[PDB]
């Protein structure tokens, strides 16, 4: 360590954090979406890696929620072409609508946030976050 | 006991919940 | 007053979240702990609330429960009314200092005056919310 940190900072941060995933599920359960963050993180790794085997959801992450998704019409599965007892998983069209919506609430939350600052203080924030890593 | 003053009072609290399931 | 939002800062933000999550895996993983983070959850709710039951427990974690609760104490972590045991008492205590550990090696490339500065931006951003 150099310095002792600020005492606030962590608490700060937490804060932010907590608001941001209070507000998201605040705004779904508002809409009535019944979502929550593991059904949006399984939508999300479907729509980015279609065909998505069920090992490998499993890796990034189970049955038991893609049976509910598919009964709900958001996850499709279909039969692995070369193992027929398999099947990979596909949004259907009212999935990835869903999932489109639930990344429009996400930046839209985080944009309510945001402009409050000013465009000189958002930059600093930026820099000052990416300083925490890039180090 | 201001508003932000109780938010990361309670953020703190929430932490671990908070790093186990986010939308993140 | 509302302005346009600098469209790095969502990334930049869930970047840091993603960073120190695994970074607290890492580290409990490094000390052998065994832990994920809502395993610490748990025993931090079954320390601050030492002798709450189990239906309680579940409504505020919020079978998959009764079944996390039941691995905690087959490590004898937790004992049964829910209490920590020596052993809950100690792990959650190792983990605390690890979760405090990493958000300050996260803050540390900061000085002084950054640190205040980050302090006042987070919180501007909630206080007009």
């Amino acid at each position: 360590m150099n310095y002792p940190v600020n005492p606030d900072l962590m608490p700060a941060l937490m804060a932010v954090f907590q608001h941001v995933r209070t507000r998201i599920q605040s705004e779904l359960d508002c809409q009535r979406l019944d979502l929550t963050p593991p059904d949006v993180h399984v939508l999300k790794l479907i729509d980015e890696q279609r065909g998505l085997n069920l090992q490998d959801l499993g890796r990034q992450m189970i049955t038991r929620k893609i049976r509910e998704l598919e009964g709900r019409n958001l996850v499709r599965r279909e039969r692995n072409p070369s193992d027929q007892r398999s099947f990979q998983l596909f949004l259907t069209d009212e999935g990835l609508a869903i999932h489109l919506h639930a990344e429009l609430i996400m930046s839209r939350v985080h944009d309510e946030l945001f402009a409050p600052l000013t465009p000189v203080e958002q930059a600093t924030l930026v820099h000052l976050l990416d300083q925490c890593l890039a180090a | 006991r201001d508003y932000t003053e109780q938010l990361r009072r309670a953020a703190r609290r929430n932490a671990w919940d908070l790093y186990g399931e986010h939308f993140y």
